């Protein structure tokens, strides 16, 4: 079974510096190409670099050359990016692949801001008062003013899964996220049941329960 | 070399035949592949050399050539095949994708059921407030909110986004967030939130009076 997984990614300021791995397994890079290829935001696939681990012979994208380095290390069966002098456009996910490109790695999330770390406030968006009695609710939590993304919500530590809808992401004008997650529920249940949303912020190590009451 | 590809999305019921096309700014031979992905996903190689089906990939997928044109064809929709498509030149370097192809699934119309909700004290507490709309489950995803204070219109001051399809019932939700300072909030009392979609019959409006428990 062959496999690549990609390690290293992370916020970094412009101009910064930050290397990504990409190790295999289930075949020897010694045999084939490596490339890096990302996707940022609306701009679709572009691919970044490749290199042949056998003689280290590479190429490269116009928009990363002189400032990236592509390697490998064939007694690790890994291959590395180097990134220098890196800029917002660069933020992207970071995927490696082999050669057509027939298996790809998970990729790794590079964030390239000068700004701080933040976690979010999590403020209760409360069932109706003028919910229909036996009909449906609707309740949920809204994630504000973090960065970088992501966030991760669920709902009663897991237990609660039908119905619910997280939400894209929405970049305010302060240049902090916000987010909402919901879920819809029986009316009658609103007196009888607790409702936790559990909001997970692993960039600045925030976890957050909060109860969302009638 | 470019790679254009058209459509940008479709929506397909399972059991269509589905065609995606990719056309190159230069002859690039047969050198041209076809991927699939999916959110939060590796992409998967389907297509080599414009007409070849990569091991373990169902037969109902294909490649053709013709010319400086490569036309993806799946001959038979299967619900595991709804992602987004993109072909790839590598006659030369660098190679280069197409802007891709986003393959939905067709279904009923389905009204939005519509919910409003006002700041919480622990917000305006904080000092600011964020007004939400919720449109939950609806179909087609085309849209329209329209945030209304005192029966004022408003413009400019909402941020919307919206799911992908519901695995369960394939539709779309909406979230928005009509955003206002403390003071600005305060001074006014009718917070409404009016929505246009296909399902409903006449628009739709959620309201609450500031204050009211």
């Amino acid at each position: 079974e062959v496999q690549l997984v990609e390690s290293g990614g992370g916020l970094v300021q412009p101009g910064g510096s930050l290397r990504l791995s990409c190790a295999a397994s289930g075949f020897n890079i010694k045999d084939t190409y490596i490339h890096w290829v990302r996707e940022a935001p609306g701009k679709g696939l572009e691919w970044v670099a490749r290199i042949y681990p056998t003689n280290g012979y590479t190429r490269y994208a116009d928009s990363v050359k002189g400032r990236f380095t592509i390697s490998a290390d064939t007694s690790k069966n890994t291959a590395y990016l180097q990134m220098n002098s890196l800029r917002a456009e660069d933020t992207a996910v970071y995927y490696c692949s082999r050669w057509a490109m027939d298996y790809w790695g998970q990729g790794t999330l590079v964030t390239v801001s000068s700004a701080s770390t933040k976690g979010p406030s999590v403020f209760p968006l409360a069932p109706s008062s003028k919910s229909t009695s036996g009909g449906t609710a609707a309740l949920g939590c809204l994630v504000k003013d973090y960065f970088p993304e992501p966030v991760t919500v669920s709902w009663n530590s897991g237990a609660l899964t039908s119905g619910v809808h997280t939400f894209p992401a929405v970049l305010q004008s302060s240049g902090l996220y916000s987010l909402k997650s919901v879920v819809t529920v029986p009316s009658s249940s609103l007196g009888t049941q607790t409702y936790i949303c559990n909001v997970n912020h692993k960039p600045s190590n925030t976890k957050v329960d909060k109860k969302v009451e009638p | 070399i470019q790679m254009t590809q058209s459509p940008s999305s479709l929506s397909a019921s399972v059991g269509d035949r589905v065609t995606i096309t990719c056309r190159a700014s230069q002859d690039v031979n047969t050198a041209v592949a076809w991927y699939q992905k999916k959110p939060g996903k590796a992409p998967k190689l389907l297509i080599y050399s414009a007409s070849f089906l990569e091991s373990g990939v169902p037969s109902r997928f294909s490649g053709s050539r013709s010319g400086t044109d490569f036309t993806l064809t799946i001959s038979s929709l299967q619900p595991e095949d709804f992602a987004t498509y993109y072909c790839q030149q590598h006659y030369t370097t660098p190679p280069t994708f197409g802007q891709g192809t986003k393959v939905e699934i067709k279904r009923t119309v389905a009204a939005p059921s519509v919910f409003i909700f006002p700041p919480s004290d622990e917000q305006l507490k904080s000092g600011t407030a964020s007004v939400e709309c919720l449109l939950n489950n609806f179909y087609p995803r085309e849209a329209k909110v329209q945030w209304k204070v005192d029966n004022a219109l408003q413009s400019g001051n909402s941020q919307e986004s919206v799911t992908e399809q519901d695995s369960k019932d394939s539709t779309y939700s909406l979230s928005s967030t009509l955003t206002l300072s403390k003071a600005d909030y305060e001074k006014h009392k009718v917070y409404a939130c009016e929505v246009t979609h296909q399902g409903l019959s006449s628009p739709v409006t959620k309201s609450f009076n500031r204050g009211e428990c």
